């Protein structure tokens, strides 16, 4: 229920998400999350066509990084320099020109100080 | 029917 990952400040964590590839309706993936009590909060995302976009929100720009392997399907979120702002549920969705879209299960992530 | 849409950076 309140079950999740707990890292210390400082330290790092990677999120993977399965990314089949480009239909006609999504051209990228990525993530959001949302914090107790809190509006959904964009992360990152990522183009399935290299070099098209790399979107990241200015809170975590410098220590979270999106990558994709086309080739095993998915895309991962590296995040390091994590501090305790970061706390929050953590969810995966396609994109379409860097959006976000979930049409209906995230990864919970402790950050203490 | 319905999506929940987070919007890329402004």
């Amino acid at each position: 229920a309140s079950g999740g990952v707990f890292v210390q400040s400082g330290g790092s964590l990677r999120l993977s998400c399965a990314a089949s590839g480009a239909t006609s309706t999504f051209d990228g993936m990525g993530w959001f999350r949302q914090a107790p009590g809190k509006e959904r909060e964009f992360v990152s995302a990522i183009s399935y066509e290299q070099g098209s976009y790399t979107y990241y929100a200015d809170s975590v720009k410098g220590r979270f990084t999106i990558s994709r392997d086309n080739s095993k399907n998915m895309v991962y979120l590296q995040m390091n320099s994590l501090r305790a702002e970061d706390t929050a549920t953590y969810y995966c969705a396609p994109a379409y020109e860097g959006d976000l879209y979930a049409f209906d299960q995230g990864t919970q992530v402790t950050v203490s100080s | 029917g319905s999506v929940q849409i987070v919007y890329k950076p402004k």
